[PDB]
């Protein structure tokens, strides 16, 4: 039609992605997929600096493609990159960034529900945008069932985990936890290989919960019964972190998904507000 | 240059809708549906269905074409 | 959100004039179209309103015993759909039955209610070829519709803005005791305010406290306390003078809504058939 094709960008379960004139084209008897779908009817709706635009849309008949903005890396590349420092103020700048966006989309009613390195785009100026909305939802009705196979298993919330059907802002803020401690130690947190595999890790690494601090545990439908683990304590995990930053990660990471701290709650935490304050994008590091 | 929180400057050219936080204390949550046990482990709660209706209910009230 | 929302960006319009002028655009393009491509066969903006209004309420007739139950927020995205890209397109170009079926189609896709192209198909009542046909031309017209939206899927019904105040009324409004009782008109008065062109004209949380408003009126109870107490419009003088127009203006829609005669429908459909099969 009227773009090209420069260079493969990334495959995913639903769609590949390539760049083109600079934009990036996700090329997608049922119809037209219903992930594009909820990306466009999503992403129509939303104006953030910290989410990802979109910008065109085109296809014949049932095929899709969606164009975005071009962009020009993402959080799993800066993590993976072993040349790159990630200084305490590239890492509240990055956490910043991602809580304000998710900030501005949990306001309009809608998880994000796939947050991980790789989903969090920058561009050569250092903005972070939220992107890939092919399993965003929107949430508030309790009449709108949801399913628990959403967020990859590294990053996902121990009541997904545990099947819950209803959830809230929680399942985003866990993985932003798990980002989080993907920036600070450089390596995936809770590699799971499993469902199983993922709770085990997550329990042996904070201890098991008990009701006090998930009152509701036990009446998710897939909730199974783990040995008590002590857990390590969090300044064990992550040796170089503050009292501020042990606080956010405490808060992000607690087990009771209403207890777990909003994304507005986490930017008022006296983690943001401290010394030294945030990267700013044009500093922010680039591979 | 340290960061100072500020909240989302959003237009609802509408009525004040009450804090979610606030909801119980003022009476909503009498008028909305109990979150089931299960729904609460998930992080769901009547709260937010009830915040939820309220800012739809007063969202462009007084906004005209 | 609403108030930032595109269907109040783009699809909220200041008058039924504006509409009048899209829809008679709409159809001189088409008039032009034809006669270039190479007259008693065209109709008339009015016919065309004619047509919609009638393939309006089958599209309510589809989405109403539709197996598994559609929701009523797919309905009006559906709803919404049809009126919006008939405002820009002629029934002529597009045919009306085809159009609504991939409104619903869309809805259905964009609502998140999960129904398979087979069970969509299986609801209407023609053979089984017919439905295979008709799943062929929705597949072939769903990409038109979303053009013809602009991309513009989501669509804010009245009815969660109408649970909103109905909550909002049981919490901060005493003297209305039982505010239920004021549910089943008010939600009659919203079938009819979607019979109009209300939904282009005023946001849905406007819609739903007139159609509150209206049942009130109707039961004998006078509650504008509601809103210059409860929504503090005591203040704004201006506010609820205008919020107070605004609701006059779209009881005076819904009193000004003649619905199709079936006399008339029979000559229109013909009308449509012949300039379908004509082109
Ligand atoms: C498609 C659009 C949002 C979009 C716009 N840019 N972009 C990038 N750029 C980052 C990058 C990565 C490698 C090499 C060069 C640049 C990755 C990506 N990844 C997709 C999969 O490819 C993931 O799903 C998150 O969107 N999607 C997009």
């Amino acid at each position: 039609k009227r773009y090209e094709k420069l260079d493969f960008l990334g495959e995913g379960q639903f769609a590949t992605v390539y760049k083109a004139r600079i934009v990036a084209i996700k090329k997608i008897k049922d119809g037209i997929n219903r992930t594009a779908l909820r990306e466009i009817k999503l992403l129509q709706e939303l104006s953030h600096p910290n989410i990802i635009g979109l910008l065109d849309a085109f296809g014949h008949k049932s095929n899709i493609s969606l164009v975005f903005d071009f962009m020009e890396t993402d959080l799993e590349v800066i993590i993976k990159d072993n040349s790159l420092v990630l200084t305490p103020s590239h890492i509240k700048a990055y956490m910043l960034m991602t809580l304000q966006g998710l900030e501005y989309l949990h306001q309009h009613w809608i998880l994000h529900r796939d947050l991980k390195p790789n989903n969090l785009l920058l561009d050569e100026n250092g903005v972070l945008k939220l992107a890939d909305f092919g399993l965003a939802k929107s949430f508030g009705s309790p009449n709108r069932a949801y399913t628990h196979q959403v967020v990859t298993r590294w990053y996902r919330a121990p009541e997904l985990l545990f099947g819950a059907r209803m959830y809230g802002v929680g399942v985003d803020m866990w993985a932003v936890g798990c980002i989080l401690a993907e920036l600070l130690l450089r390596v995936p947190f809770l590699p799971g290989d499993s469902d199983l595999d993922q709770l085990t890790r997550i329990f042996e690494t904070l201890g098991t919960p008990t009701e006090e601090q998930w009152p509701d545990m036990c009446s998710l439908p897939d909730y199974v019964t783990f040995k008590s683990f002590p857990g390590i304590p969090l300044h064990h995990i992550f040796s170089a972190a503050g009292d501020d930053l042990l606080d956010l990660i405490q808060g992000l990471f607690l087990f009771n998904p209403c207890a777990r701290i909003t994304a507005t709650q986490a930017l008022k935490m006296k983690y943001f507000s401290n010394r030294p304050g945030p990267t700013p994008g044009c500093q922010l590091p680039r591979p | 240059a340290l960061y100072e929180y500020q909240p989302l400057q959003i237009e609802t050219y509408g009525p004040h809708v009450p804090e979610l936080e606030m909801l119980g204390r003022l009476g909503y949550l009498n008028h909305v549906r109990a979150a089931s046990p299960q729904d609460l482990a998930g992080g769901y709660t009547s709260s937010l269905a009830c915040h939820r209706a309220l800012q739809d209910a007063f969202s462009g009230l007084f906004w005209q074409p | 959100m609403y108030h930032n929302s595109s269907q109040k960006r783009h699809w909220t319009f200041s008058s039924e004039e504006q509409l009048a002028r899209l829809r008679a655009d709409a159809n001189r393009k088409f008039r032009c179209k034809a006669v270039a491509n190479g007259d008693p066969v065209f109709l008339e903006p009015h016919e065309e309103m004619t047509l919609c209004k009638y393939y309006e309420k089958r599209l309510l007739e589809f989405c109403s015993v539709f197996k598994p139950a559609m929701p009523r927020s797919v309905v009006g995205t559906a709803c919404m759909y049809f009126k919006r890209f008939y405002l820009n397109n002629s029934v002529m170009e597009y045919h009306p039955r085809i159009i609504m079926l991939t409104c619903a189609f869309l809805a259905c896709k964009v609502d998140e209610f999960n129904v398979s192209s087979p069970q969509f198909v299986g609801n209407l009542r023609e053979s089984p070829l017919g439905q295979e046909k008709a799943l062929e031309q929705i597949l072939e017209y769903e990409l038109l519709l979303i053009q013809q939206l602009n991309f513009h899927l989501i669509v804010h019904n009245p009815y969660r803005p109408f649970e909103g105040f109905l909550i909002d009324l049981k919490t901060r409004y005493p003297i209305l005791e039982n505010p239920e009782i004021l549910r089943k008109t008010a939600d009659d008065f919203l079938n009819r305010i979607a019979l109009t062109d209300a939904y282009l004209l005023y946001t849905p949380s406007q819609i739903a406290l007139t159609a509150i408003l209206s049942s009130a009126s109707r039961a004998g109870i006078t509650m504008e306390s509601y809103l210059s107490e409860s929504l503090m419009l005591k203040e704004n003088r201006t506010c609820l003078s205008q919020l107070l127009d605004i609701m006059k203006s779209m009881r005076n829609l819904v009193k000004k809504y003649e619905p199709p005669r079936s006399e008339e429908v029979a000559v229109l459909k013909q009308k449509l058939e012949r300039c379908h099969s004509a082109e």
